């Protein structure tokens, strides 16, 4: 895996360049906005729980089918099964967002991911809709805009982590499908 | 590519974590470290030309048998490919820096360094010299900061124990 | 013992390796937020009798069924058991604020929690209650800094996480 | 599907047996047992709805407090669940009556239904306490016989020891 | 896998439905005439052997080529290998026929199998023979009809066990053509 | 020792699993089963010095060539063994029928059976022989009844089929 | 493993002696109290979980010292280890009973526990109060003297059954002793 | 593992304490004392191959008969193996002084290692005197005393430092002894 | 196949060796005692029918209960079957000692042979019979060379080791 | 695999015939030149670490886009493997020459080794030029016209050996290509 | 020790056969080529201190930079030690010869090798250019027999081939 | 494993001395006597089934307890154990008649036979006289002087092989005695 230090030296290689201060200059402003990105991952670590649990729950009530005979989260194993994937979805897109590099997410959990939801018959669409809620609460506690918890921190602006830990998201979503 | 990022977050994949504390206190140091590395990789890029030529020229002042026929450095090309591997070992420790990982370092120019080396005829000795020089050429505060200059160093050591 | 300390040198033992450039600058991240977590865990060995009574009444003020026949509370031995049970927790977020790392939570209260709680007819959500307004109770600057606050507030997080 | 045919033909089929006495015995208690818990099982299918209600009542009237704002059923449509909960294991109750084995409640109700519980904030008390209602609610001969009690009972005890 | 009776519970499933009175009436003839289906597994069972050998015996006298240079049951290696598929795909019969559905069988022997056999060169048609030899002999024991033995047993009717037992064997054919 | 209750219960420890529904109904199946395998035994056990001599008759009168010199019935004590074997097998009948599985038959005289036969020159058909005809030798109700006799003739062909 | 009826065919295997009338007395009474032994053994399997639970609480209440530091169930690991130790003896145990053989007990269960837990350090005499209590407990549900549960089932006497049962819980105390 | 923190936790939950002010001292001057931790740790490992290399052929050049026929550095082989335990002690070794406790070079390292030298019939006389040149390098380059480097640093008192890795060093020759 | 290149070249590259010194050596053997088995191989298939016709007899005549009704002798056909079974071994004689080693009977005769004869019910002591006089047959140095003839006896003996 | 004498025993079987003198002739000139063959396989083993490095570099000095960033002989890893399937395709030929036959040339080493290099991306004109300059030079010592070293041997012909070897090398650039 | 008869031997041991028509043909070209082997092999142990003289010379004459300061024979006792290591490959090529097999060589002084020397600063083309020199030196049929030539050779490739 | 003649590189490398004319005059012999050696080791294979099986039938026949309830040799299965166990013996004894050294069968067969035989209880008398008569009849065979079977050779003095053969034997008696 990649973080965003070594995707830029990876860039480099393939120029055969060295990486002067003319290439340092979002590598410095990572580090200077260093504190910002730890708090944004504590903050959806710290609510992991209602973030899957939350958009499962989200995905299943739109759509009944999921839970009736033949749906694909009927019995307790499979409904299990999803909200395994969820909190695993979650996981390697916090390791994303701690990296800040999208290289983890991709060859660590989305790479052939595709291939084995369409083997085993998971409604890909559903499966993006619990991704798309996730995005949504994931997002909201790193922007501080949680309806009902506000993480304690000096205030000022994620917005730039919020669209970041979004993107990771993004890329989760249109890798399934 | 190793790093205190790359390091703490296949540890907890490993056990099927999210990031925890420890996680993101290991992230804090590269916070704190990285003024450090980062202005060692910044001296290197803007003059790793003169550091190189003066890394293999270590390297034949040391060992003149080189020129000799059959050897190593016997021809003007191969001797321009001897200083081009010090450009490439040296490249990788700007990388490296950057990084704050040996990543670049281990997967880029030592992993399989031992067979090619045996294969063609390149005496290990002689990229030590280069880099052994290199190491010692530094001089604090005239080149970079104490700290700057303890990364330059510390990665200039990794590549000499590899090579003995 | 999950720590800044041992998980990177846990992951270089794996590869045989010296500690290197990452592994040193992880540390230097646990030299950095160790002010933080120590001073929140001095003000908890300082307090933890008032904390865990607080946390105890919150989950039988939630939920009264369990002074019920044939519940977890249905007298004052199991009573006395659950502050106990919220003692032991607090003492070992005091311990993993110390280490700096989620090890002692994980070793002693965490793991086989859900086969002993199913077995003995103990509610998670109980638990969880008495530790989410252990939680919410702080506010900064009042009982800690902020930093500070944040460790006591990610420890308990972490322990809610873990019960649900 | 474990049932009596399904395990003696799967210890066969890993020894790579042909049927033998011992499997052919186990057959023929298969045959004598039908009686009393297909019984039982057309018993359950001609009452369920008023079986599973009464056991969805036993559940919210020893727990109201699940009916609270936050509670597992703070709304109609949440109690609805809960009561479709219990009719989807009395239904698989009445499936391993005709099976004569625990596999649909097995594959179908147990696996993974703790990590659904806990995570989904649903006390096991509460399912423990619509079955072991259901089961302390038969009596012989008034709704059954004795055998096809016996059976109902067991496999309601097998639900109970499950969720504890 | 699947019996007779959890084959039931499956379709009904499928309809969330509870099985009832309705359901139970081929279930509990399926108890009633479960003593002459023990027999029929056991009639088989005990003449497994001669079953088996006479069915590939009978395969080869009919394709005289196998036994040849490039034949499929060339060597004792390959009339081993031939053999024990015979005495498989037996055994397997014999699983369905004690559990009164095809499941086993289909899971655990026929899935793949067609694949496996053209990969090999394995002879299909010649594998059919031995397979509907095996038929004709197994069923003929269980219908009492075999001619060098007579199995004791009260007299009766095993036509529909017979005619069962035959089918799982038509599914192999089916399976590998 | 394979049995209805062996192979029932090692299924179960597999698994982890207590007794169950379907483990219950295979041991039933032992009860309704015992009393025709036991009459069986009984016969056996009460006349099996019998049954031996012409088992042993019957495999010499078909296969005279064995006490032609070289051959495994070449000396009165050779025969005697023969005898003996034949002994062995039926008394090993006799325990499977107890235990109403193969149990006996499988671990003390099938296993190993064609590496001994094969380095000691005895031909399996003149097993086969003793066994076929005590098989065939049976008629109901003359020696036992119907079901007695099923099972005595079902150990019997599971030896000639293990021979062949 | 060993059952009764294998149990008594090794005797006399040792004796090179078929198993004739004689030997048999104490096998058919074994078959005749067969429904009596299904009884004991459901009886004790649909109670498992209370049998387990309050012996292993009963053995901590009555040494607290267990629970504390330097105790061999203090923490949720140790405590969870505790009870699945009790439930596994306790299932090997409804084992025997369902065989009428200790066998099974001795060779997959007791066989090198003395060793195991002098390894770990697990007190000996907790573990034999804690079988204690379990005897206690399930041969009250075999004797359907259990104070807060009587099973349904004819009137009748498993005093025999009851004593066979803590005969097999004996045999796990007197192995760690 | 522990490390110098986990180390107090592990002595306060023995005795069912909480780590307060007054047992945080020692802690506390770990921290403030960190930086010349690390640098320790980098010195030792800066020169890894010197401080081995050098106490191997140290130690063979005070005692011949290591590289006699029947000596156990007699092929290169051997010679090699004995260079990679030398590495792999001081790597250890390393670890230790990175944690400030010597846990992990007991568990992982010094647990068994006298069984097996004496199995294989490695010379403990030769192995701690392996091991105390390891030690006059390695804390002579903690204390800035190598007569042929001087490692860069602010000058000041390392000699707690490199008592601590000596003994390090002590526990490896006395686990041997 | 296994022979002498062969089984020197698979330990080589189990090793990932170039072939070395002990490799060419085995090989140069290959080549002093080539001569001796190609005679036994020529001379076989100049008069394999006469020796194969020799061998069926010698099988009969040992064992004419082969052609009573139900024995593998039954009719014609079977016998001739027989006579074919031999001259399949002999031409794998033939191959063997063509490529000095008994890699063709090894693997076209000798595997799942035990396995066929068994179903088959072809006693392995009538091929025992038919090899053990085609190989006292042989007569020094009336029917070839003394070197050739220990080939010929060795690959027959081979055979009758493999059958008992 | 197979060698020169089992292929004709293969080829023989396959018409159900004995080998004979007839069919011999080959074989007896394959035992007569074989001190020749034996010579083959030594002098090319003899000079592998010569003939492997030669060509690659070979291979890299007419194309030096490969030791280019991109380039499949780029990094130290990429060119030890390179190197190493070069020494690993001569060892399998040198098999071959030994052997008398191609089989263990096209089983054991370019069976799906185009497959896996067009999945690895290693480009196939630079490896058919690695192996024709294998072939050059390795024909070269077997025939003895090397222009740096010349084998000591009797004077004679070895141009069909060195056809042979060459005809390997072709095998391996036509399964490649 | 790799040689013919303990390759042969432990190919037959991995499939659990006796020795057999292969095994003993291998053992044979062993018999053939001992010879020349055994010629070579005693004329190395009669003259082993003028060859390892020469052997030596040739490393100091080729590469002189040696004996400079720091360098690997910079003193009486190192140069020593490189012609004492010089005359253990020959020792160990005397061995390999007698066994006739690389066995002395791969066991006692290939194995590790590159590791001992890249740890002690001894450059690999040193040792080569003694073994090359050794190699080339040799002169049929002054010093030895031609195929005692031919062992002497391939022994001392085997040696430049594992240093390149 | 060793051979005769890596034995002697064995004991000249542990003076460090080089194998010179002196010590070769065995070796030579050695090899003079080789196409002997071949003889007799072909001799004993070629006869080892019937060595084997008369040897343990011998052991048997004076040892009638082997056979009786609670032999060792008592069913089939432990039977065809000792059977294996017989021709297993017997084939490290031809290995270490091939090598002319007994390092084969010390290493791979007599290592830590003796402790199995101690903890599986296989009576040591009657596997020594197992020994003991296999060493009668192979050393009969390589002696040509076998009651019922001469192998042909030229005729000549084989005692120093036998006795070698014996001595092998007799490691294996003194090894489980």
């Amino acid at each position: 895996m990649l973080d965003a230090f070594s995707r830029v030296v990876v860039n480099s290689d393939a120029k055969a360049a060295y990486v002067g201060g003319s290439d340092l200059q979002a590598l410095k402003k990572f580090i200077t906005d260093g504190n910002k990105r730890l708090d944004s991952v504590s903050f959806v670590v710290s609510n992991a729980s209602c973030i899957v649990s939350d958009a499962v729950s989200g995905m299943i009530c739109e759509n009944p089918g999921l839970i009736a005979p033949g749906g694909n989260c009927y019995t307790n194993r499979r409904m299990a099964a999803c909200l395994r994937d969820g909190e695993i979805i979650l996981r390697y897109a916090s390791y994303a967002l701690l990296a800040g590099d999208p290289s983890v997410l991709e060859d660590r959990c989305l790479n052939g991911l595709k291939e084995t939801y369409i083997a085993l018959g998971v409604p890909t669409n559903s499966s993006v809709r619990a991704v798309s809620i996730m995005k949504a609460s994931a997002t909201a506690f790193v922007s501080g805009t949680a309806s009902d918890r506000k993480m304690a921190c000096p205030d000022g602006d994620c917005s730039a982590l919020a669209s970041e830990l979004g993107s990771y998201c993004d890329r989760v979503a249109a890798a399934i499908s | 590519m190793k790093s205190v990022m790359t390091t703490t977050i296949s540890a907890a994949d490993a056990a099927g974590r999210f990031p925890s504390s420890s996680d993101l206190e290991s992230v804090q140091g590269n916070i704190q470290r990285a003024a450090a590395r980062l202005e060692a990789a910044e001296k290197l890029a803007s003059n790793h030309e003169a550091v190189v030529k003066e890394g293999g020229d270590a390297c034949f002042a040391k060992y003149s048998y080189l020129k000799n026929p059959g050897e190593a450095g016997d021809s003007q090309e191969k001797v321009n490919k001897c200083y081009r591997d010090v450009d490439h070992y040296m490249r990788l420790v700007n990388y490296s820096l950057v990084v704050g990982g040996t990543g670049p370092l281990d997967e880029w120019a030592i992993a399989g360094a031992r067979e090619v080396y045996r294969t063609l005829n390149l005496p290990s000795a002689s990229y030590v010299a280069a880099f052994a020089f290199t190491r010692d050429r530094l001089c604090v505060p005239r080149d970079m900061s104490a700290q700057a200059g303890g990364e330059y160093v510390a990665a200039l050591d990794y590549i000499v124990n590899a090579l003995t």
